[PDB]
């Protein structure tokens, strides 16, 4: 699997919503293309992938 | 070229190797962009 | 080329010297899989 070094996260956009109106990006350094698996570790924010 | 055996190449002059899974994908995901040609 | 008779050297364009136990053990030692070709 891929390894992922220095992850930081900062969202562009919020809207309280019904529907996903939220978007958040993540800038890291990797050493292979792969894929990884993302999760929310608190039920206040549902992820859409 | 001659890259992992779970990565294919997807250039000649550049060194990028990805995931066999990412082949024909309906999604680009090189720079020359043959990951979509000859589905 | 021309690198150290212990080693021979796996590339025109580019320069990287590889020991001779190196050339087709059956496995890729250089950038251009040319050690595991014609053996
Ligand atoms: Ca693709
Ligand atoms: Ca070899």
């Amino acid at each position: 699997a891929p390894t992922i070094i220095d992850l930081t996260c900062t969202v562009a956009t919020c809207t309280h919503s019904s529907d996903f109106g939220g978007v958040l990006t993540l800038t890291y350094k990797t050493d292979k293309n792969g894929d990884c698996s993302v999760h929310s570790h608190s039920n206040v924010a549902t992820l859409q992938e | 070229r001659t890259c992992r055996i779970h990565e294919i190449s997807c250039g000649a002059h550049s060194t990028q190797c990805i995931p066999v899974s990412w082949r024909c994908d309906g999604e680009n995901d090189c720079d020359s962009g043959e990951d979509e040609e000859n589905c």
